[PDB]
RNA sequence: AGGACGACAUUAGACGAAUCAUCUGGAAAGAUGAAUCAAAGAAGGUAAUAAUCCUGUAGUCGAAAAUGUUGUCUCUCUUGA
RNA sequence: ACCGAUAGUGAACCAGUACCGUGAGGGAAAGGUGAAAAGCACCCCGGAAGGGGAGUGAAAUAGAACCUGAAACCGUGUGCUUACAAGUAGUCAGAGCCCGUUAAUGGGUGAUGGCGUGCCUUUUGUAGAAUGAACCGGCGAGUUACGAUUUGAUGCAAGGUUAAGCAGUAAAUGUGGAGCCGUAGCGAAAGCGAGUCUGAAUAGGGCGUUUAGUAUUUGGUCGUAGACCCGAAACCAGGUGAU
RNA sequence: GAGGGUAGCGGAGAAAUUCCAAUCGAACCUGGAGAUAGCUGGUUCUCUCCGAAAUAGCUUUAGGGCUAGCCUCAAGUGAUGA
RNA sequence: GACAAUGGUAGGAGAGCGUUCUAAGGGCGUUGAAGCAUGAUCGUAAGGACAUGUGGAGCGCUUAGAAGUGAGAAUGCCGGUG
RNA sequence: GACUCGGUGAAAUCAUAGUACCUGUGAAGAUGCAGGUUACCCGCGACAGGACGGAAAGACCCCGUGGAGCUUUACUGUAGCC
């Protein structure tokens, strides 16, 4: 679902489980499916 | 590399207390009669590695317990 | 706030420098601050140890438990999967004492001083 | 213990998306004013710094032959508790 | 988060080449016009070299030994100064003359007066007649790995924590609890245990008990490594030489 | 004179430690190799606070080293210091 | 606001200046970057700007990271020139 | 040969140099310090008292738990031999 690679800026994209720091502070704003939101709530606890 | 413990003062040593070196204790091998059975039974009873040296052989025993 | 980091005030320190202008530019003045200078740790110029020496070294050492055991109002043991003895080649109870709750105690070698207790609130022993 | 069938691969290659005007100027890719593409904003080149100028890139096909490579037939070899 | 022409290969260039040695063998230096050769037709002084024009060019005050073009060094011009004076050359004071700035109780020079024996090293002590440097530029010495210890920071805490390995995009991370350290110490040891050892002793005395660790990491220091850098006379091993 | 032979733990020497490719009490070249060097030399920016020692003890030690002493930085004790 | 301390070799401790690379942010640049030259500029120092000439592509600022990070001396190496 | 002219044109050395003498001073033998004395500025031809002149990290002497070569009833070994 990332055939944004070729974006300029904003073209990182991981699944909830490939998540890293960089992102996250790099970025100045993040976008989530839920499901990917739960599943960062599943493991983070 | 790991340091090399100095297996020569390990056979002498005995670490435990609260980091202090134990004991051994010099004069106590032969050639008795010439000290004092005072000396002699004194000598026997074991004292640990001086301040001063444990500053010069702390890196020896470093594995030591 | 990725270009606007900063460390945790007290860690990091600019490492030191020698040799690179006159606040300070050397290390000592003569004898041994001589490259890769010598004195071997020990090597004193007259013996250092040579005095004594005692040893042996032998087999069997168990690997002690004391009586700090509030688990549950019973239950048998060893079962350390529980947050307790770890890393165990056997298993002695010893004593500290609170026997403050009553169970069935089952390790090789027991103390005598606690199973005094351990058998005083429920009675426990075993190989 | 040596050889007969057709898939992939190696050794040439092909397709490949989308820009204009102006100011400065020796020259525009820069600035600016409107655009467009993007599974392609990697990179290098072009009279200065170019996703849209060129070689390319993502991506897609491609082998006469030659090796290499295997699925499978055959091929041997088979008496097994 | 490797070099960018003394760096990086010895070698960015026709390098194992000029070059040196009988030989084995040793072994350099040396990159860059411009976008484009448009590389200066033509006149001019000169045998030429080289040059003044005219020209191409954005630029040749980019013209080939060609981007930039520092310093030592060499010269031309000249504003202040200098031929009765003894000088580590400056500093402090200071007339005269000349100039006019990042405009500020300005700049250049300096009759004359006070003061005043370079630096480095090494030294009890060096102006030293002890050492070093002709000058200018570039290059030129405390590093990293792995262990140790200590400090500081952060996370958890009676716990703390993973290694290889798999997974992953040469990550982070997920995994993986073998393992290591800690919660208990004492004794050469059998061993006993908040106590143990010696001891004949429930005397005394040693070590310990009363409570905090552990993982990563910045710093300091040590150890293993060439371990801050340069420097021997020598030793051994293979070879090469009686021109 | 020309063609040859003996080679470095070796060779040759009417003999001097003499010769072995312009210095031979042991040739040259490449490697081990960054031999080792308690010796000498060198060791590159700035300011701020403190600030020594050239003594004792032992040392095949004596211009080297170790522990002590004296310096610093940090914890702690808390009038022990003058 | 008073009041104190502030010479200093080896040496300990501290706070900083600058160099190259990286990261993110925010910028400058053929209407002229770095570099070079000049100045009577600013800061307690290391050092920082600005103006002009040169020059003809690039480069800085902030925060943090990492270092082949700073030279006047080694009868230092290499070049150039006395 | 030197010397003058035409031609060509090195070198060792060299911290910077506007580089006097006396009596002193001083790391105890001073161009450079003190106090006096003396001396206009710049060459050239000469001479060697000084610059502890240049040259070579003193061959003497000592030192280093450096080297090498050599000797023996130094020690430990070994080719060989009975
Ligand atoms: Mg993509
Ligand atoms: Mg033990
Ligand atoms: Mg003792
Ligand atoms: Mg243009
Ligand atoms: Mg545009
Ligand atoms: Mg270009
Ligand atoms: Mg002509
Ligand atoms: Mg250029
Ligand atoms: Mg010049
Ligand atoms: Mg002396
Ligand atoms: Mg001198
Ligand atoms: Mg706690
Ligand atoms: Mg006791
Ligand atoms: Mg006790
Ligand atoms: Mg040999
Ligand atoms: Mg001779
Ligand atoms: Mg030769
Ligand atoms: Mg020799
Ligand atoms: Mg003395
Ligand atoms: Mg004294
Ligand atoms: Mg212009
Ligand atoms: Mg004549
Ligand atoms: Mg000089
Ligand atoms: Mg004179
Ligand atoms: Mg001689
Ligand atoms: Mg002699
Ligand atoms: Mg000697
Ligand atoms: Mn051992
Ligand atoms: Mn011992
Ligand atoms: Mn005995
Ligand atoms: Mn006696
Ligand atoms: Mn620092
Ligand atoms: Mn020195
Ligand atoms: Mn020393
Ligand atoms: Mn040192
Ligand atoms: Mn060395
Ligand atoms: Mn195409
Ligand atoms: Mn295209
Ligand atoms: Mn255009
Ligand atoms: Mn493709
Ligand atoms: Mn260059
Ligand atoms: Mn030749
Ligand atoms: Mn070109
Ligand atoms: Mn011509
Ligand atoms: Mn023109
Ligand atoms: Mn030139
Ligand atoms: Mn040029
Ligand atoms: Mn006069
Ligand atoms: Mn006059
Ligand atoms: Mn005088
Ligand atoms: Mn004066
Ligand atoms: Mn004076
Ligand atoms: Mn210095
Ligand atoms: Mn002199
Ligand atoms: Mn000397
Ligand atoms: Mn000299
Ligand atoms: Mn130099
Ligand atoms: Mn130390
Ligand atoms: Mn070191
Ligand atoms: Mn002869
Ligand atoms: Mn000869
Ligand atoms: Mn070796
Ligand atoms: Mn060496
Ligand atoms: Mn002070
Ligand atoms: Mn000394
Ligand atoms: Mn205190
Ligand atoms: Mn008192
Ligand atoms: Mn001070
Ligand atoms: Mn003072
Ligand atoms: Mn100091
Ligand atoms: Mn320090
Ligand atoms: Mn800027
Ligand atoms: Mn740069
Ligand atoms: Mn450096
Ligand atoms: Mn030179
Ligand atoms: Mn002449
Ligand atoms: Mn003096
Ligand atoms: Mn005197
Ligand atoms: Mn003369
Ligand atoms: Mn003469
Ligand atoms: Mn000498």
């Amino acid at each position: 679902e990332n055939e944004d690679v070729n974006v300029e800026l904003s073209a990182r994209n991981i699944p909830g489980v490939q998540v890293t720091t960089a992102q996250g502070l790099n970025v100045l704003d993040i976008t989530n499916a839920d499901s990917l939101v739960i599943t960062e709530a599943a493991a983070k606890k | 590399p790991k340091m090399k413990t100095h297996r020569g003062a390990a056979k002498r040593v005995k670490r435990t207390a609260s980091g202090q070196l134990k004991r051994s204790r010099a004069f106590t091998s032969h050639l008795f009669a010439n000290k004092s059975t005072k000396q002699k039974r004194q000598l026997r009873k074991a004292r640990l590695v001086s301040k001063s040296d444990m500053k010069r052989v702390k890196q020896l025993l470093a594995y030591k317990k | 706030k990725l270009h606007e980091l900063k460390p945790a005030e007290g860690s990091r320190k600019e490492r030191n420098r020698v040799g690179r202008g006159v606040a300070t530019g050397n290390g000592k003045t003569s004898g041994r601050g001589h490259k890769g200078q010598k004195a071997r740790s020990g090597g004193g110029v007259r013996p250092g140890f040579e005095g004594g020496q005692l040893p042996l070294f032998r087999r069997l050492p168990k690997r002690g438990f004391t009586n700090i055991n509030r688990k549950e109002y019973a239950i048998v043991n060893l079962d350390q999967l529980n947050k307790f003895e770890d890393g165990t080649e056997v298993t002695p109870a010893l004593l500290v004492e609170s026997g403050v709750v009553k169970n069935e105690k089952s390790g090789i070698k027991i103390l005598g001083n606690g199973s005094l207790d351990k058998k005083l609130t429920v009675k426990a022993h075993k190989f």
